[PDB]
DNA sequence: GTTTTTAGTTTATTGGGC
DNA sequence: GCCCAGCTTTCCCAGCTAATAAACTAAAAAC
């Protein structure tokens, strides 16, 4: 419902190292913090957020009693983000002189979640720390580190210059600083991240440290303070004599922009000075008005109009029971083709929540069907006002949890069955032996997956699904940079966000020969006729 | 911007001989396949033309009066009245109404038939695109006895391909077959099967109701220098309850609606130069152009940018956003782009490989990434294609519109209790097909504008197909349901 | 130019046991 | 019909938030 976060950011000494044309730590982390805040302040969550800077000049926190924790600042203390904020981290914060310990700089970050989060409710508490691991730094403070978080219910993650797992694009895919490049310090610094993790996380940790640069090109920031989806309640049944109770979320649904631009006056800039009147005349010539008490509703029916009241439609519109998920047959997977898939949304179907018998009843559905290479044809109906679907469920089998893949199909008043000319049987634009083969080496060379890591294994070079829509970044970029200097045009597109949405440098490289080869195997020109 | 349909009908005394079988005779099969695509156009709001021959009956109804053809039903968009006529001649009832009407089993010459259908394409008030014929006949050689008749009809025939006309024939059932090479070989303008089931006989008239329609034409980039062309169209689409319209009250006639925006204080006219959009966070106002809100959406220019290819396994079917698209090359717009399109498809295929994009269906739209995924034509029995050759674009979600969900421990059924659900599952077992289920909502609201426009008695009630006939599968499933049911839930649940 | 299609709004109707 | 449920930068008296899909309005591009 709510959540408190601490971004504990490094701004000591190395962090500023500029490497000939390549950002320095300090500004990759600076980019990676103002997408995380930009992102709560421009979606309005309830969500409390801190921020703790070390290697500071100066010492500002509480727990510096004793010349302890020195060089560590809480620049802000935990309350709703604000322009104000975001202001400092583009503008304020200056990089620091010295180095701070960074385990007392988490130490210091949990003490802001530990005091502050005082009667609040926070369903959770996440710290995220950006550095570079490049100092010393005592490790006598590991158990009670790690005993707090676990006791206090605080998740971790961490964000360095070099990833855990040539040209360097910052959010481009495929640079990997080698852990070779990195000092012996660092690498010391890194082993103790890998342990914490491991211990708060288990094998899974691992993944809870990223590199700025692919930061950048994922929601993993927000990871840890995602509002979960709700669930929605049914039966699915089969015949009328049984019934499964089961638990629906949607996987799939294409994210939208909340706020919506009010048009406003140029002048006063308000809403109340603008308003909006809808006349009607007869369309046909003599363009005469009509008033609201003489417009009734109609419809056509091919050429003909037949008024048709709202009251009287509503009583002779089709009417349905309700809610549902009934089964009306099981069919071969194969003759249901992923072409055919319909609506705006995928749903997994699940038992109901802490019902054991719902479960292994459903369970028997998923495995019955995927040993039988079947699925089921349903009609699904979130409510009674909703028009009824027809859709498919199909077996999901995983190693952590099994369930119900819910799309829905098509209605025959959907299909267009138009003909389309045979292309393998062409007598006019079949291509030749070396024309088929230009096209089979650009294929190769443009190649976005490799079996690495030899396990026979196939790795995505580009794996899309992980990219955040570019549009709320860049209208973040927009909507900020309008609230800080008003006076100036919007700005360019941010070059990670290109880099993040080209391939990997790798692979446009590679088929420059092969596209070279195919400019001349195919001519191509726009016709001047017809 | 309105094509032609003219449904051209037999009506020789073989079109109403069902063969002896529990099939409908051709002429009902014709009947009624033909009030479907009226009711289809109807549906969809269609602006295209349709009319209504007959010919080889005994009544003669044309502008040069021709002997022995019928014109039923002018070219004119569809409506209540002309869908209840064609009713009228529907089922054993219908044939002998059409008989009465206008009789049947009389001479005729093609020839002359085809001349009135051409003419009824230039009375057309209205502008035309495609001008087309379906022939429909259980008839494979008409004028096998008068060359005279047989010799005019490939002429007439003939004049009309030069003339932009289009012949299709829907042959129907004949004993021995219907040989196409006999006659019709040299009219229309491989082939589709005869058809014996009005199953057939719709697809393959649907299969022709409406033309190709793209949704975009666009350019299909590898790189800036190599550019194709191709078209974009939505083989699916989400049949929707069509809009209400404002009418006069005193007349009925459709009404035009003016929007206006005009200042409060003055009640001046406000252009849209004299607004402004806002948007407000906590207590502070952000201010932009009109201009501005659309220039923050704009990223590539409209297109496909090729991104390149990725194994068809690394796309899963549970990653569906929104309905695919199919991509066709458009050879009109870039000469070549068949050519390099087909040669992609051909390496798309082999290689079980997909063509990642980066797509903008329209400027200022921010980016999608696609899949372009090879699909290989398929034919049936029948020869109808059931599978068009080239890609299915597939809408890719970004990590934005994937949504996480918590688990807890994975509970599993033993195999005594799946086995009983595989008993049960196969119980139930039925062929699935695309075109099984009609829209409940869509067919009840037409229904009711029929009884209304045509002032029926009742409005027709559509059976909703997507409600499970539960006493059958209860019989069907016997005690199964009852076994299941003591494996997994306990008498105290 | 007019018509289909879609992104952007809009606002109410909706669940479920007793 | 009658209201549930909870949490607090509105306050614990109360207020009001929510989920989402059918409808509807506006702008681009196909024809």
């Amino acid at each position: 419902n709510k959540a408190a976060v601490v971004l504990c950011m490094d701004v000591g000494f190395t962090m500023s190292n500029s490497i000939p044309g390549i950002e320095s730590p300090f500004e990759q982390a600076k980019k990676v913090i103002t997408m995380f805040v930009q992102r709560q302040v421009f979606a309005e969550n309830k969500d409390e957020i801190a921020l703790v800077l070390f290697g500071t000049d100066g010492t500002d926190n509480p727990l510096s009693g004793g010349d302890q924790y020195q060089n560590i600042t809480v620049h802000r203390h935990l309350m709703l983000p604000d322009f104000d904020l975001l202001e400092d981290i583009e503008s304020k914060i200056q990089p620091g002189s010295q180095q701070a310990d960074f385990l007392d700089a988490l130490i210091v970050s949990m003490d802001v979640i530990q005091h502050e989060t005082i009667g609040k409710k926070f369903e959770k508490r996440h710290i995220e720390i950006f550095t570079d691991l490049s100092s010393r730094f005592s490790k006598s403070q590991l158990d009670i580190i790690i005993h707090s978080l676990k006791k206090c219910d605080i998740s971790l993650q961490f964000f360095l210059p070099f990833s855990l797992g040539g040209p360097f694009r910052l959010g481009g895919h495929g640079p990997s600083f080698p852990l070779k490049g990195i000092t012996e310090q660092q690498k010391e610094g890194l082993e103790i991240v890998k342990m914490v993790m491991i211990s708060l996380e288990g094998e899974d940790g691992l993944d809870e440290i990223y590199s700025f640069s692919e930061s950048l090109r994922k929601l993993c920031v927000f990871k840890k303070i995602e509002r979960h989806s709700i669930h929605w309640p049914c039966r699915l049944t089969i015949g009328s004599n049984l019934s499964i109770r089961i638990a629906a979320y949607k996987s799939i649904l294409q994210e939208r922009v909340k706020k919506t631009w009010t048009v406003v006056d140029a002048k006063t800039l308000k809403k109340e000075d603008i308003q909006k009147e809808t006349v009607y005349c007869l369309n046909d010539d003599d363009e005469t008005e009509v008033l609201k008490e003489d417009i009734i509703q109609g419809f056509r029916y091919g050429s003909d109009i037949v008024p048709f009241s709202k009251v009287d439609e509503e009583q002779m519109k089709y009417k349905s029971e309700g809610k549902c998920f009934s089964v009306l047959g099981f069919c071969k997977s194969s003759q249901v083709q992923r072409r055919f898939f319909m609506g705006n949304q995928v749903l997994k179907v699940f038992a109901a929540r802490d019902d054991e018998a719902a479960a292994v009843a459903l369970s028997s559905l998923i495995h019955a069907l995927d040993d039988l290479d079947m699925v089921a044809i349903v009609r699904y109906a979130y409510d009674k006002r909703a028009n009824p679907q027809v859709g498919v469920a199909f077996p999901h089998i995983k190693h952590n949890y099994e369930c119900l893949v819910y799309v829905q199909l098509p209605f025959m008043e959907d299909l267009r069955q138009y003909m389309f000319s045979s292309l393998k049987n062409s007598k006019k634009y079949a291509p030749t032996e070396a024309q088929l083969n230009a096209v089979d080496a650009l294929i190769d060379s443009m190649s976005l997956a490799k079996k690495d890591e030899k396990t026979d294994t196939l790795e995505d070079l580009f794996p899309t699904t992980k990219i955040p829509n570019p549009r709320f970044q860049r209208l973040f970029q927009c909507l900020l940079h309008r609230a800080l200097h008003p006076r100036e045009p919007l700005p360019p597109i941010q070059q990670h966000i290109w880099n993040m949405l080209n391939p990997p440098a790798e692979v446009t490289t590679k088929s420059q020969i092969p596209l070279s080869k195919i400019k001349t195997l195919f001519p191509l020109i726009e016709a001047k006729k017809k | 911007g309105r094509d032609s349909l003219i449904f051209l009908v037999d009506a020789s005394k073989a079109m109403f001989e069902s063969q002896s079988e529990d099939e409908l005779t051709p002429f009902d099969m014709s009947i009624q396949c033909i009030q479907s695509v009226y009711i289809s156009k109807i549906i969809s709001s269609d602006r295209d033309l349709l009319a209504v021959v007959f010919y080889g009956t005994e009544k003669d109804k044309n502008s040069v009066n021709f002997k022995n053809i019928y014109v039923l039903q002018e070219l004119d968009n569809p409506g209540a009245k002309r869908i209840l006529e064609l009713d009228q001649f529907k089922g054993q009832q219908g044939q002998k109404r059409f008989q009465d009407m206008m009789g049947h089993g009389s001479d005729y010459s093609l020839s002359e038939v085809l001349w009135v259908c051409a003419n009824l394409f230039s009375d057309v008030q209205f502008k035309m695109s495609h001008k087309r014929i379906m022939l429909f006949t259980n008839e494979d050689n008409p004028h096998g006895n008068d060359s005279a008749k047989a010799s005019r009809a490939r002429t007439k025939a003939g004049d009309l391909r030069d003339t932009g006309i289009f012949l299709d024939l829907m042959h129907l059932k004949k004993p021995g077959g219907f040989d196409i090479s006999l006659f019709y070989r040299d009219i229309i303008s491989v082939h589709f099967e005869e058809s014996s089931k009005l199953e057939d006989l719709l697809r393959k008239v649907r299969a022709k109701e409406t033309r190709k329609r793209a949704l975009s034409r666009l350019k299909l980039k590898l790189n800036k220098d190599i550019v194709i062309s191709v078209g974009i169209y939505n083989l699916v689409q989400k049949a929707l309850k069509p809009p209400p319209i404002k009418l006069y009250r005193e007349t009925n006639e459709p009404v035009k609606t003016k929007t206006r925006t005009f200042n409060t204080s003055t009640g001046g006219l406000l252009l849209p130069s004299d607004t402004k959009r806002s948007q407000i966070y906590g207590s502070r106002q952000i201010i932009l152009e009109k201009e501005e809100t659309e220039e923050l959406k704009r990223f590539d220019d409209p297109g496909l940018m090729l991104m390149g290819f990725k194994p068809l396994v690394l796309l899963k079917k549970h990653h569906y956003l929104r309905p695919s698209l199919f991509v066709y090359p458009e050879e009109s717009l870039v000469i070549g782009s068949s050519t390099l399109f087909s040669a992609l498809l051909i390496k798309c295929l082999e290689k079980e490989v997909a063509a990642l994009c980066r797509y903008t269906p329209r400027r200022n739209i921010p980016p999608y990434f696609v899949a372009l995924v090879p699909q290989e034509e398929e034919l049936d029995d029948q020869k109808i294609q059931v599978t068009p050759p080239g890609f299915q674009l597939v809408f890719l979600p970004f990590a934005d519109d994937k949504r996480k969900m918590p688990f807890t421990e994975k509970i599993m059924a033993t195999p005594e209790q799946v086995g009983k659900m595989k008993a049960i599952v196969e119980k139930l077992r039925f062929t699935y097909r695309s075109d099984s289920f009609e829209n409940p909502v869509l067919q009840q609201h037409f229904r009711n504008l029929e009884a209304l426009a045509l002032d029926l008695m009742e409005p027709e009630q559509a059976v909703d197909l997507t409600l499970p006939k539960v006493e059958a599968m209860n019989k069907r499933l016997g005690s199964l349901v009852d076994e299941f049911k003591e494996l997994v839930y306990p008498p105290d649940y």
